[PDB]
RNA sequence: GAAAUUGUUGAAAGGGAAGGGCAUUUGAUCAGACA
RNA sequence: AGAACUGGCGAUGCGGGAUGAACCGAACGUAGAGUUAAGGUGCCGGAAUACACGCUCAUCAGACACCACAAAAGGUGUUAG
RNA sequence: GCCCUGAAAAUGGAUGGCGCUCAAGCGUGUUACCUAUACUCUACCGUCAGGGUUGAUAUGAUGCCCUGACGAGUAGGCAGGCGUGGAGGUCAGUGACGAAGCCUAGACCGUAAGGUCGGGUCGAACGGCCUCUAGUGCAGAUCUUGGUGGUAGUAGCAAAUA
RNA sequence: UUUGCUCCACACAAUAUAGAUGGAUACGAAUAAGGCGUCCUUGUGGCGUCGCUGAACCAUAGCAGGCUAGCAACGGUGCACUUGGCGGAAAGGCCUUGGGUGCUUGCUGGCGAAUUGCAAUGUCAUUUUGCGUGGGGAUAAAUCAUUUGUAUACGACUUAGA
């Protein structure tokens, strides 16, 4: 359904993991730019590993968007939805994690009247 | 260019040899090389007497096993001559190091199949004639290579065996040639001809 | 150097039989009965292996064994074991 | 150097108001690309007048192409050269088609016998050899006798495939 | 340093390994020349000490 | 006939490197009787497909190909760079690759 | 009822450590997208 | 061990010098293409077993700045003077 | 000039290795070729700068739009942000038709701190936005307390007569 | 331990592949010398010839090569067979006889081919394994335990037991 817009090119997909994030259990693959005077890392020593940096930032066009085309929103309620209305090439709706089973089958319901997107129509969808 | 590429060893300087077997092997060409003994080295033979006997020495101190190993036959100094020049520790590396025999004589298989030369280690093209240099067998027997005269032996043996092959073809090759004759003048010839044939 | 062939004599000592075994009293004992075959037949192949013995073979020995049993050790299993033959022509030899 | 050209190169002190129409003095030059030359043409010329470039003027820069450059013909060079300890001067002769030609391979088999290097050197003359007979150094004499031949022996093809399949024979 | 008093080895490094050997009946490593000339006869023979 | 080929043989020989830093986004091959960076001026665009075979039937077929094109003369030696949709696998160091003979120009 | 750490099952690799970077073959697995 | 001017290293990666704080080259946002620096191109290794003219045969040859050494003195070895 | 003599050290060994002798050595000349995070062109990001534009009747004025240059970084400064415990206002927010938590080489957004969903397990509570507040972020400190390994089914379990 | 094994044949099914795609095309020796043809007195011989690259040689036309007729030859060649011989360096290959049979593009004919839509490798190699079939052929051992002491820390070794 979405808005027409450039080929959306990614820049780094993979992720930034922390420096030895891999070797000892207590750390945390969680991003830590590192502080060491001798560290091989930070130093950018050749074949360790690459650093975040605002090079690496997404075009101002294609940012957000998921695959679809539309720059997605979390969704609670209907009324929630409903600031959707005239925008359905542009947003899509993510129904919340905490929203209830019956609740979610109006959501969707009204989604599909509207002509709103919605990412995560099978959660908690009997069948 | 053919599947397998077979070198008759002789008359080639070692080390030019190896350069080149080790290309052709790891673009992927598999190479054997044959009549290995009667391959040649820059230097009169006892300068390369003495390079051999400082490779003897190197020996690894507590363990002379797991050290340095001393080969002493003329095709396996010419593999090591070969190894150096292949990244053999890699995969790659052991890849095309299996692409390869080396043999001192042409044994079965080998010696019914032709074989070839490389005239950039081909030693009369290569050195500069007056300058002194050495036999492999002859460094190898010197070194503790226990088979020099078997091998010269069969050679022997061999290079008879293949005169009469070459005899025999020596003389079809002339009905051949006579029978391609009496085709001479002829029309289909004369066409031929002007097609540069 | 390396082996051609062996060529085995027709019948065997239960002293040297003993000897290709490690639980002899349970086996059925059916070690060179095949190869004993091979003289029926007139003799032909026993023939050839002798006689491609000759053709070639740079070196001739003999498989000999003794006769422990004239021996007042406990063991049974004889001994086997090759041994050179330095007289002449090798042709000489394997007749021998 | 590179492939040398000869050159004349010519110039003169600065017109002094006093002096207007200085002497003129003119080289033969040794040198690859022209402006090589009019260095080389001050670097001499200082070594012989009280100038020096700032105080001088090129006044002209011709090149000068040999007389008859398909003849063959036997120098013999003059030249001042630079050792490790002393300098020195040395006659060789050279027997080639032109003087450019001559003067390259000058360069090469002082650089070759000597180790001396382009910096280290003085043409101090390059003249033609007459008359024969007058060709004093031997390398150059043994190529003067007449009905000279020689053949060529242990001739080498230079294979152009990585394997060959004759073996092969040096016969010329 | 370097000993103080130099004095001989022990043991023979000839005999290297000192494993135990892979078979009671050791091995005949080498065999008497050959004058092919002579009779044919045998060139050793089997024993119990 | 006996014979079908269409293309030229090349060999896959090594990625576009460096001393000790290699780059795979573009791989160096080795065409047939191809010896000099004149005689190799000929394959410049000629498409190049290294065919190779698989335990898992895919599209009807247990053969895939990955397909490139000859874009440049390396060195002194008819040596050759090609780019490729996808990289090549470097396991492929010394294999088979197929050149062939469009886009022609005769 | 997390982690360290352990048992079973399933898959994979391992010629004197293991882990990592760029790239791609292979297997497994997944989104989106068509209309 | 101590001063002068500058350039660096420290705080700085990238290419070359096999290796290396200080040298050569060049200073970094993420990337495509092209071309280069210094340094290379028998093979390891991308890239001429290219072209040319000489010199050198070492029963301890020689092989590239910083740089990982050698001198006096000698040779009827051989080269050009 | 090159080559030889002069030229003696301790684990086995280094023109970087193989190896090379009309060189793959020494000197010198000519061309071609290889490849840096540098140079040229383009795209994206960010930074700084210079212009444009409040005119309604629609959606940001700290905005919207054109354009040019630039981008290393320890100690250190500043900036804009992410995340936690509580407080004011709000969304008449979420939830026993399943809140919080926890597991999950499953999905997506962000350069990143982190954010969102799916499934599973679970059982009573809990979020978004504008503000307020601080006992507010861990890999270290021979750090505190607890918990757990490799060592390892190992050292051992042998004095005092049986 | 539920009909298990092996060699020859096909059948399905897997799984792999350092990388088929006309042919690895056989003297030896010399290199300031040789190859070949030829004559002879058979020699370190006479005469001739060639080189200067395999850019050769051989093969190569037919639905990835279908279905057919005929002439000329009496040749080639693929296959299963049979005769005699050779080859141990790793021989596992070479050669030769004789029938049978397919093909022959040596030459002349009849027919087919589209619609894979303007390219998409457009699939034709050989790897190892497993499951049933039926055509020959074959009916053992080793280990624990016990035991000896030519051995031994334990394993191991060396004996013995229908
Ligand atoms: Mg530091
Ligand atoms: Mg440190
Ligand atoms: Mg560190
Ligand atoms: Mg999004
Ligand atoms: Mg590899
Ligand atoms: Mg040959
Ligand atoms: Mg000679
Ligand atoms: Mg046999
Ligand atoms: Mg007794
Ligand atoms: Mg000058
Ligand atoms: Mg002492
Ligand atoms: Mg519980
Ligand atoms: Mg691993
Ligand atoms: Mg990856
Ligand atoms: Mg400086
Ligand atoms: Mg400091
Ligand atoms: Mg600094
Ligand atoms: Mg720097
Ligand atoms: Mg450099
Ligand atoms: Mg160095
Ligand atoms: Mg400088
Ligand atoms: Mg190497
Ligand atoms: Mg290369
Ligand atoms: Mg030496
Ligand atoms: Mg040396
Ligand atoms: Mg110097
Ligand atoms: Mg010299
Ligand atoms: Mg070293
Ligand atoms: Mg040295
Ligand atoms: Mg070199
Ligand atoms: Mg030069
Ligand atoms: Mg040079
Ligand atoms: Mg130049
Ligand atoms: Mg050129
Ligand atoms: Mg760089
Ligand atoms: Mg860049
Ligand atoms: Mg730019
Ligand atoms: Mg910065
Ligand atoms: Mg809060
Ligand atoms: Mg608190
Ligand atoms: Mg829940
Ligand atoms: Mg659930
Ligand atoms: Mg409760
Ligand atoms: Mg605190
Ligand atoms: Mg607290
Ligand atoms: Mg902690
Ligand atoms: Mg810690
Ligand atoms: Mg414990
Ligand atoms: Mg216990
Ligand atoms: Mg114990
Ligand atoms: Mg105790
Ligand atoms: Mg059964
Ligand atoms: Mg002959
Ligand atoms: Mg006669
Ligand atoms: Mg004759
Ligand atoms: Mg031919
Ligand atoms: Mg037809
Ligand atoms: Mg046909
Ligand atoms: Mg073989
Ligand atoms: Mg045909
Ligand atoms: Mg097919
Ligand atoms: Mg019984």
């Amino acid at each position: 359904a979405s808005l027409p817009h450039p080929k959306i090119v990614k820049k780094h997909t993979k992720k930034f993991k922390r420096h030895h994030s891999d070797r000892y259990h207590r750390v945390a693959e969680n991003w830590r730019k590192q502080k060491g005077i001798d560290s091989v890392v930070r130093r950018r020593f050749r074949g360790n590993i690459s650093q975040p940096k605002i090079g690496y930032g997404s075009n101002k066009k294609t940012k957000f968007l998921s695959p679809s085309g539309h720059k997605t929103f979390l969704v609670a309620n209907v009324k929630d939805l409903e600031t959707l209305t005239m925008h359905t090439k542009t947003y899509a709706a993510e129904i919340a994690h905490n929203i209830s089973a019956k609740n979610r089958v109006v959501i969707l319901a009204r989604a599909k009247a509207l002509g709103i997107k919605v990412t995560n129509p099978k959660g908690r969808l009997a069948l | 260019v053919e599947p397998v590429v077979v070198i008759d060893g002789k008359g080639h300087l070692v080390g030019r040899l190896a350069s080149v077997v080790a290309k052709q092997l790891l673009n992927g060409q598999k190479i054997v090389v044959v009549r290995a003994e009667e391959l040649n080295i820059s230097g009169e033979f006892f300068r390369n007497k003495l390079k051999y006997h400082d490779f003897l020495r190197k020996a690894t101190a507590f363990n002379k096993t797991r050290g340095p190993f001393h080969f002493r036959a003329p095709s396996r100094i010419f593999y090591k001559a070969l190894r150096g020049m292949v990244s053999h520790k890699t995969a790659r590396g052991k890849a095309a190091l299996e692409r390869l025999k080396v043999f001192e004589g042409i044994p079965p298989p080998y010696d019914k199949k032709k074989r070839v030369v490389v005239p950039q280690a081909l030693r009369v093209l290569r050195l500069k004639p007056g300058r002194k240099y050495t036999t492999l067998g002859k460094l190898s027997t010197s070194v503790g290579w226990k088979y020099e005269d078997v091998v010269a032996k069969l050679e022997a043996k061999r290079k008879v065996s293949s005169a009469e092959y070459y005899a025999k073809k020596r003389a079809f090759t002339k009905k051949v040639a006579s029978a391609n004759a009496t085709a001479a003048e002829s029309d289909v010839a004369k066409q031929l001809a002007a097609l540069g044939y | 150097l390396r082996s051609l062939t062996t060529v085995w004599a027709e019948h065997l000592s239960d002293e040297v039989k003993r000897r290709f075994y490690k639980n002899w009293y349970k086996s059925k004992k059916k070690a060179f009965t095949k190869y004993s075959a091979k003289y029926a037949q007139d003799g032909a192949g026993i023939e050839r292996e002798l006689a491609r013995i000759k053709k070639y073979a740079s070196v001739v020995r003999v498989l000999v064994h003794t006769q422990i049993r004239k021996t007042p050790l406990a063991q049974k299993k004889a001994h086997l074991a090759e041994i050179q033959l330095n007289g002449g022509s090798i042709s000489e030899k394997v007749d021998w | 150097m590179a492939h040398f050209k000869e050159y004349q190169v010519i110039g003169r002190r600065l017109p002094t108001e006093s002096v207007p129409e200085p002497k003129l003095f003119r080289m033969r030059i040794f040198a690859s690309n022209e402006v090589i030359a009019k260095s080389r043409y001050w670097y001499f010329l200082q070594k012989l007048h009280k100038v020096k470039k700032a105080s001088g003027e090129i006044v002209s820069i011709n090149q000068i192409n040999e007389a008859h450059p398909t003849k063959v013909k036997n120098f013999g060079v003059w030249v001042r050269y630079d050792s490790r300890s002393g300098t020195h001067n040395m006659y060789k002769e050279i027997r080639d088609v032109s003087r450019v030609a001559a003067v390259e391979t000058l360069y090469q088999d002082m650089a070759a016998r000597h180790r001396a290097r382009f910096r280290s050197i003085h043409i101090l003359k390059v003249a033609e050899i007459e008359k024969t007979a007058d060709v004093k150094r031997q390398y150059v004499k043994q190529f003067l006798t007449k009905d000279l031949k020689f053949p060529l022996p242990h001739r080498v093809q230079k294979s152009t495939k990585t394997f060959s399949y004759k073996r092969p024979s040096t016969f010329y | 340093s370097h000993r103080k008093y130099e004095a001989p080895r022990h043991g023979h490094l000839g005999f290297l390994p000192r494993k135990r050997a892979a078979s009671i009946r050791a091995r005949v490593k080498a065999f008497p020349k050959d004058d092919r000339s002579k009779p044919v006869a045998l060139t050793s023979f089997l024993g119990y000490k | 006939a006996e014979s079908h080929r269409l293309y030229v043989k090349g060999k896959h020989l090594s990625y576009q490197r460096s001393k000790r830093v290699n780059n795979p986004n573009v791989s160096l091959i080795k065409i047939e009787g191809v010896a000099t960076p004149q005689d190799a001026q000929f394959y410049l665009g000629k498409r190049i497909a290294y065919v190779y075979r698989a335990s898992k039937e895919v599209r009807g077929s247990k053969i895939r190909v990955m397909w490139g094109k000859v874009t440049r003369t390396h060195g002194n030696s008819g040596v050759v760079r090609a780019t490729f949709r996808n990289n090549l696998p470097a396991k492929t160091f010394g294999a088979s690759v197929r050149i062939f003979l469009y886009p022609s120009n005769i």
